[PDB]
């Protein structure tokens, strides 16, 4: 079959400059067969490009794709302010199956930011009714990667827990994420020292927001 | 104005089973086949079948999906449909229908073309075990471990509610700036969860009262969290 | 002196002027006579490009074909896309024509008669023709019917092998008789179709090896079609202006590949609601005819649709297609590519 691959996982530029995205062709399919496609959420995928360097109407003239059989590219002549999405390209005849590539998205670029990083203890209210939830709060950071690890006396958790990533604010081009370690009552009480550690591209080294039950 | 329609959202049981309709207007039915994709939370979108409605509508299903899924069409009526069976926690997602060529026609300035170009609005499928439950919501105290140099960070847990989706405001709307709503997570109860966290001057967690409101339309569940610092 | 280009065509046909089958009324009208000297040149050392998948002439036949049909065809009752239109539905004389495709002033058909070409790349031995031969409209799925054979061995067509979503067209090298019956008289509409079983395994045990031929020794397997319309799912055609639908699963038995010489009787069914391969919606038309409807077929083409994911697999699965009739055109139009002067 084809396996599509998608180069970068984030592409980070700013606005009025030029864009270049890469899709890979495992097989390499006909060039009537790569497609390319941009979503945003709350839309359905709206079709850039097909048969690999073609137009529909009313796609903007600085969306142009080019491709060999087995390379192709998405070129954004102009970045838009409505051009940053998440981009797809996808095999639209030589399947069965259709697939997708994984995606590329395309985000504002800034100044690093380091996030400020909050920690958040249970409630009395929450405890009482025999779950806890500790919050663990990256705000305001730049760029996306960011690695959040939970310990519990000095335990590394793994599967207890669940982010979640607002989109990129318009004005200062930030992100914001939130990490939810959730445990039952009982071990909650059973262990003292929960952390929150974070890596980030604006930290020296990793930060720790810490307290004790 | 070419237009595709789906019908509405739906949620299903484990183990039910879901049919999407899609009516076609605006255009030629039966010169475009139609495609089935999905798109769930975090994830691209899967391409799930096409229908060949213009050639005997025999219909080609997703080598994931063959033997749950299955697709036809009606002309006459110019309707396409997909049904999937045994629906798991993982088919929870926006299903898509669209038209597409798909090399059959050489239409005027394209040729030969491949590419769906026309989507339906989509609709929500959602597989869940559990029923409409209002949100229990906890606030998110602000304190030494949520202050750094003069700005304090507070919020509000709204966690264990069905189904999407919950609104949240701060201070009935007069509170926006440094406000952060997040995506709801579908936890492994079957239960939405989100938190919305605001970021506030440091002096004033001593004068201004700071509350959350929660409105929950599915359940008709309001609630108003006064967060305090602990 | 030439290169390729597309022009509209003009077709040619011996219909006599005082017939009442409609083929012949409708190429009356549509079509000039036959060339009674048809001439073709051969060209010394010249080597052409063709591509019977991307070929105008097969979009401008299935145009004559649905202007065909709309004048002799009319149903009593057409469904189609929120237009109900009744109408009356006379019983006609409906027996295909040869149509012949010629080129305009200017431009001329260059002929592939490579005995080995499969419908693609490079032709050898190339002519210059200003018709093609005739070529009957006979509209049917599964079986290509009545079209011509191949000169040398069985020829796989096909414009990508390798993508499971494109047709492939199998074009014999010797007809196998097809007879089928409404025999004259409890219903009406019970049919079947006689094929020499002993000629017909012989003849698709060919194409397996053929087949194999393309897919590296791997096991070939025959499976009923999976879904559709009945006039996909079973081998649909027309005879005596009576749409006929024939189950052919003992027509692809993987166990005759031994009682397997005897004669195949495969069940069918004359339908008056029919799915209109135009693929424009549903039509109805009156009650079959009295007396026996009988029509005898050569079977020159199979249409096939191969399962993909057999990467790992050391098998290849085949199914009949298909409901596109641009694909029975091209079965005949495949050596043929116009160019202008
Ligand atoms: C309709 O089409 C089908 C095909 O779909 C035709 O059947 C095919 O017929 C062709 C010949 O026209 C056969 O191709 C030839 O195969 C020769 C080797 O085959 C042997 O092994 C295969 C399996 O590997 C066996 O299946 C064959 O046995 C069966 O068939 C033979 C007769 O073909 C019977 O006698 C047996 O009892 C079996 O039934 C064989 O055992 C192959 O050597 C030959 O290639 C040479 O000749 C061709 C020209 O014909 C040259 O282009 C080529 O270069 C070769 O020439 C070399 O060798 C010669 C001397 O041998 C030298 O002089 C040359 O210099 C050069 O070195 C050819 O490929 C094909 O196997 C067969 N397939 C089937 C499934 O039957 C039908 O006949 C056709 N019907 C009609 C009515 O048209
Ligand atoms: C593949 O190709 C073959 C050969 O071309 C086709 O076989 C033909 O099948 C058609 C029927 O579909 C046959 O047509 C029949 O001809 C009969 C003979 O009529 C002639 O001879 C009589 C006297 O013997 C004369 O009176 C008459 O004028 C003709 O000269 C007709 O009797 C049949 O018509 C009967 O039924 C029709 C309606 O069903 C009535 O309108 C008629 O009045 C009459 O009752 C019929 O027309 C034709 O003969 C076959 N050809 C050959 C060479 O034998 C296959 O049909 C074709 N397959 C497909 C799928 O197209
Ligand atoms: C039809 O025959 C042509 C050759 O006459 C085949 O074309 C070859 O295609 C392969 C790739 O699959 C190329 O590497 C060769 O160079 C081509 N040969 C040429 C140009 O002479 C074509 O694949 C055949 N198609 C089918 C369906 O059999
Ligand atoms: C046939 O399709 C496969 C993938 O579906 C592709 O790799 C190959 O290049 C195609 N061949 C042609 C001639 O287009
Ligand atoms: C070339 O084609 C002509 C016309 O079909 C044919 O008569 C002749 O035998 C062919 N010759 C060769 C060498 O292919
Ligand atoms: C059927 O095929 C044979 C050759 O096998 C041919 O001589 C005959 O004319 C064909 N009949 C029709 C009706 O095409
Ligand atoms: C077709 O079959 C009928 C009997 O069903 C028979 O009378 C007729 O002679 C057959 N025709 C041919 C050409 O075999
Ligand atoms: C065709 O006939 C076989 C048995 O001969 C049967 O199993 C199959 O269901 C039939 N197909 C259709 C579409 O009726
Ligand atoms: C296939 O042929 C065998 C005999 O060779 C027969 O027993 C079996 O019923 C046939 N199956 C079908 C589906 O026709």
């Amino acid at each position: 079959e084809i396996v599509l691959t998608q180069s970068p996982g984030i592409l980070s530029l700013a606005p009025g400059e030029r864009a270049s995205l890469s899709c890979r062709a495992s097989y390499g399919l006909d060039t009537s067969h790569l497609a390319w496609f941009q979503h945003k959420p709350g839309r359905p995928p709206r079709l850039l490009i097909y048969g690999t360097s073609s137009r529909p109407p009313g796609v903007p003239d600085r969306f142009r794709g080019s491709g060999s059989g087995t390379d192709f590219t998405l070129t954004i002549t102009k970045l838009e302010p409505e051009d940053f999405a998440v981009y797809y390209c996808q095999n639209s005849g030589g399947g069965t199956p259709l697939i997708f590539g994984p995606g590329t998205k395309v985000d504002i670029k800034r100044t690093v930011a380091a996030p400020s990083v909050f920690i958040f203890p249970p409630s009395d209210e929450q405890l009482k009714s025999g779950t806890a939830s500790v919050v663990c709060l990256l705000n305001n950071f730049y760029p996306r990667e960011a690695k959040v690890q939970w310990k519990v006396d000095n335990a590394l958790q793994s599967g207890n827990s669940q982010e979640s990533v607002t989109e990129q604010d318009s004005k200062d081009s930030t992100y914001s994420l939130s990490s939810t370690l959730t445990l039952s009552k009982a071990d909650y009480e059973k262990h003292k020292v929960y952390a929150c550690e974070v890596t980030h591209q604006g930290l020296s080294s990793p930060v720790t927001k810490s307290f004790n039950r | 104005q070419v237009r595709l329609v789906q019908s509405g959202g739906q949620v299903r049981k484990p183990g039910a089973s879901v049919t999407i309709s899609c009516e076609a207007d605006g255009y030629e039915f039966p010169d475009y086949y139609i495609h089935w994709v999905r798109l769930a939370r975090g994830r691209g979108p899967e391409w799930l079948g096409l229908i060949k409605v213009g050639h005997g509508g025999g219909a080609m299903y997703a080598p994931s999906l063959q033997g749950r899924i299955s697709m036809s069409r009606d002309i006459h009526t110019t309707t396409a449909y997909m049904t999937l069976q045994r629906l798991t926690h993982d088919d929870t997602a926006t299903y898509y229908c669209s038209r597409d060529n798909f090399g059959t026609r050489p239409v005027p300035g394209r040729g030969y073309y491949y590419g769906m170009d026309v989507w339906g609005q989509g609709t929500a499928i959602i597989v869940s075990s559990a029923s409409t439950k209002g949100p229990s919501v906890f606030p998110l105290a602000p304190s030494s471990k949520s202050t750094s140099g003069g700005t304090a960070a507070l919020g509000c847990l709204v966690k264990d509610y069905f189904p999407e989706p919950v609104t949240v405001s701060w201070n009935s709307g007069a509170l926006t700036s440094g406000v952060h709503t997040f995506p709801a997570v579908l936890q492994s109860s079957g239960l939405y969860s989100l938190s919305s966290v605001v970021t506030v001057p440091s002096s004033s967690l001593g004068t201004q009262t700071y509350i959350c409101n929660v409105n929950h339309k599915p359940s008709n569940t309001k609630v108003d969290k006064r967060v305090e610092p602990k | 002196v030439w290169k390729d280009a597309d022009t509209t065509l003009f077709c040619a046909s011996d219909a006599k002027a005082h017939e009442t089958e409609c083929h012949n009324v409708w190429a009356t009208h549509a079509c000039v006579p036959t060339d009674p000297n048809p001439q073709e040149i051969h060209l010394e050392n010249v080597t052409e490009n063709f591509n019977m998948w991307k070929n105008n002439m097969v979009e401008q036949m299935q145009e004559d074909v649905i202007s065909l049909w709309d004048q002799c065809l009319q149903p009593c009752v057409k469904l189609t896309g929120g237009s109900v239109i009744k109408q009356a539905c006379p019983k006609i004389s409906f027996d295909p024509i040869p149509i012949h495709y010629c080129t305009p002033a200017g431009y001329v058909i260059l002929k592939c008669n490579d005995k080995n070409f499969n419908g693609t790349g490079p032709c050898k031995n190339v002519s210059s023709v200003q018709c093609t031969h005739g070529i009957k409209p006979v509209v049917s799925t599964q079986l290509l019917l009545n079209g011509s054979l191949a000169e040398e061995e069985i020829i796989i067509r096909s414009e990508n092998l390798t993508n499971n979503a494109k047709t492939i067209i199998v074009h014999l090298n010797k007809s196998v008789e097809i007879n089928c019956t409404r025999p004259s008289n409890g219903d009406i509409r019970k049919a079947y179709c006689e094929i020499n079983g002993t000629k017909w395994n012989k003849v698709l045990k060919q194409v397996t090896e053929k087949l194999k031929e393309h897919f590296n020794n791997k096991t070939i397997i025959f499976q009923p079609p999976s879904g559709g319309d009945l006039e996909i799912t079973m081998h649909h055609f027309n005879c005596r202006g009576e749409f006929f639908y024939c189950n052919t699963t003992q027509l692809f038995n993987n166990t005759c590949i031994k009682g397997c010489n005897g004669t195949i009787t495969l069940p069918c069914k004359i339908k008056q609601i029919i799915n209109m391969w135009q693929g424009t919606g549903q039509a109805m038309y009156a009650p079959p005819i009295d007396g026996k409807i009988n029509c005898v077929s050569n079977i020159t083409g199979i249409l096939l649709t191969r399962d993909g994911g057999a990467n790992n697999t050391s098998n290849e699965t085949f199914r009949p297609g298909g409901g596109n009739i641009k694909d029975n055109w091209r079965s005949e139009l495949y050596k043929y590519k116009v160019v202008q002067i």
